[PDB]
Order: structure tokens, then sequence, then C-alpha cells
């Protein structure tokens, strides 16, 4: 029982860690998606001046 | 001699007459651009939202 126990402790672990780096994946893509618009406005305020 | 003058005077005017006509020209054209301006700083600010 205690080597099962110690199994649920490292499950646990891993679990927290993936769940943790698809966020920092999500948020990674996420600003991938966010710089284009950004983009497009400053290409705008060129034909401004 | 005063016949004279006072067409002298009739031309003097008129020449005026090209002064104003040409400012008043150019300060419509320069609006034209002006709205140009304007209207690009409305899309960028469209992008934004």
């Amino acid at each position: 029982v205690s080597q099962l126990t110690q199994f649920g402790s490292t499950l646990q672990n891993i679990i927290e860690r993936q769940d943790a780096e698809a966020l920092n994946a999500l948020l990674q893509n996420q600003a991938a998606e966010l710089i284009l618009t950004n983009l497009s406005i400053q290409d705008k305020t060129i034909e401004e001046l | 001699a005063d016949k004279i003058s006072q067409s002298e005077t009739y031309r003097r005017r008129r020449q005026e007459w090209e002064i104003q006509r040409n400012n008043a020209e150019a300060e419509l054209k320069q609006i034209d651009a002006q709205l140009k301006s304007l209207a690009v700083r409305r899309e960028a600010a469209v992008l934004q939202k």
C-alpha cells in the first residue's frame, strides 16, 4: 500500500505539470495570433502619415 | 484721367478676386486630403476594435 501511495503522489505531480504545460503552449499560440493585428495597425498608421 | 483711374481700379479689384479665389480653392483642396487622412485613422480604429 505505501508503494501505491507513492505512485499516487507521482501521478498527481504529473497531472499538475502536464496541465500547466498545456497552458504555457496555449498562451504562446494566442500571443502569436494577437501580433498580426498590431502589425496591420502599424502599417495603416504609415498610410496616415 | 478720372475715367482711366476708374478703369485701373476695377482691374486691380479683379486681381484681388484672383488672390481670394485661389486662396479659397487651395483651402478646399487641402480639406479633401484631410478627410482622406481621417478615413485612414478610422480604418485603424475599427481595426483596433
